[PDB]
């Protein structure tokens, strides 16, 4: 693998080696999912986030 | 610093490295200094006890 290609780049792996356990961090990572694209942007800005 | 007294009759100061952050003194690096500088590794390492 080349690693600037994947839907993972590498800060991806650097969250989750300093996280702590919390079921909060669990919830971040499906928030950390977010695609940016242009209309990913329309769904957030309607529901406040 | 420390006087070294081997040649002849008279002294003269010599210095060895302290090489680590310990090695200064209580009068100079307290008790509760160093227990409030590891506090500082754990919140940039952010590891788990």
């Amino acid at each position: 693998m080349a690693e600037y290609e994947e839907w993972h780049k590498s800060p991806v792996a650097a969250y989750a080696a300093s996280c702590q356990a919390t079921p909060g961090a669990i919830s971040a990572m499906v928030s950390m999912h977010q695609k940016l694209s242009a209309p990913s942007f329309i769904c957030q800005a309607k529901h406040r986030m | 610093f420390f006087v070294h007294p081997c040649p002849g009759a008279r002294g003269s100061y010599r210095a060895t490295h302290r090489t680590m952050v310990g090695n200064i003194p209580q009068p100079l690096a307290p008790r509760e200094f160093q227990e409030s500088r590891g506090a500082q590794f754990d919140a940039v390492t952010n590891m788990t006890h």
